[PDB]
């Protein structure tokens, strides 16, 4: 181990380069990142790296980053990245950076299939990227085809229909027009606005079974814990806000939701690994942490 | 509120859990 240690961190539309030290913290480095980039929300963010058995892992701040599972690579990568997501953009994200963060964070899910969006919804969301990207629509230097060199769409709405390129283009093209006079800060705002009310945005989901053995989902968001059918990740089967959980526990792969009513029997589900339980406790505590901050 | 004494167990209490400059990230507390 190096005196000096090379870092590359990457931000959605960023590469971020540092030198830390081998006993830099977590923090310093996390905190170099965002005053490089201005951000001041940073309370949703977070470094994720590849650890040695290539599975993603968050950084832990009050740590120093060598003490950590980091890989024998030169230089160290991260991935900046949100961890949290607010429960209204409108209420919380007041920066340009941090909405643009979010944006292509959430853009990237939606154009993926992370994120389920229905087509017309997708359409309309293209079309606030394209405001954001091109500003106004103008006849004059916006041609057919501008939009030829742009992924704008989900994968699965491109396969599930049988339009093509310049069909999808026209759609897009006139609800671009339609935002004429649109900031392209406000763009960005209006698209997190439409893509907060999908059902899977802000969900962290994970596959686990239940005593029967079937398998569901389990999904940490802002706002709590819920339980979703294999096949159903829109809608949960069983729902769990903070204020109905008296405890949440693991050992190894089983976890257990202890519901507040000391009568009623506790929800056992069991998890893939030991590391997802501890990624779902870990998702859980952040959450609640930042779901009581709102509302001091 | 949190226990975490052997690597491969947590727990963690929501609702027992009651309430410069802008607040830091939330920090992973498990071993």
């Amino acid at each position: 181990m190096p005196k000096t240690i090379s870092v590359r961190v990457t931000t959605m539309d960023a590469e971020l380069e540092f030198a830390i030290q081998p006993n830099t913290t977590g923090k310093q480095l996390f905190d170099q990142v965002v005053k490089t980039i201005g951000l001041r929300e940073v309370w949703f963010f977070g470094l994720q790296y590849q650890d040695t058995k290539a599975f993603s892992t968050w950084l832990k701040l009050n740590k120093k980053v060598t003490a950590q599972d980091v890989r024998k690579e030169s230089p160290l990568l991260f991935k900046f990245r949100a961890k949290f997501y607010p429960e209204d953009v409108s209420e919380e994200l007041i920066q340009d950076i941090t909405q643009r963060l979010f944006f292509l964070q959430v853009k990237e899910g939606i154009l993926n299939d992370d994120i389920y969006c229905p087509p017309e919804t997708a359409v309309l969301l293209a079309s606030y990227a394209v405001q954001s990207k091109y500003g106004d629509f103008n006849k004059e230097v916006h041609k057919s085809g501008y939009l030829a060199g742009d992924k704008l769409l989900p994968q699965r709405v491109l396969e599930q229909h049988k339009l093509n390129k310049d069909q999808w283009e026209e759609r897009i093209q006139v609800w671009h027009e339609e935002h004429r006079g649109m900031l392209r800060e406000d763009a960005v705002l209006e698209y997190l606005k439409i893509a907060q009310d999908l059902e899977m945005y802000g969900v962290n989901y994970f596959s686990i079974k239940n005593k029967k053995g079937s398998e569901l989902w389990l999904g940490v968001d802002a706002l709590g814990l819920n339980i979703y059918e294999q096949n159903d990740r829109l809608t949960p089967k069983i729902g769990f806000p903070w204020s109905e959980i008296r405890n949440i526990s693991f050992n190894d792969k089983k976890f257990v939701i202890k519901p507040i009513d000391k009568k009623a029997p506790d929800f056992v589900f069991y998890a893939p690994r030991l590391r997802i339980n501890k990624r779902i406790l870990a998702l859980c505590m952040g959450n609640h942490e930042l779901y009581m901050r709102r509302r001091k | 509120e949190f226990r975490n004494k052997r690597a491969t167990r947590g727990t963690y209490s929501p609702s027992a859990q009651e309430y410069n400059v802008l607040k830091p990230p939330p920090e992973e507390r498990l071993i």
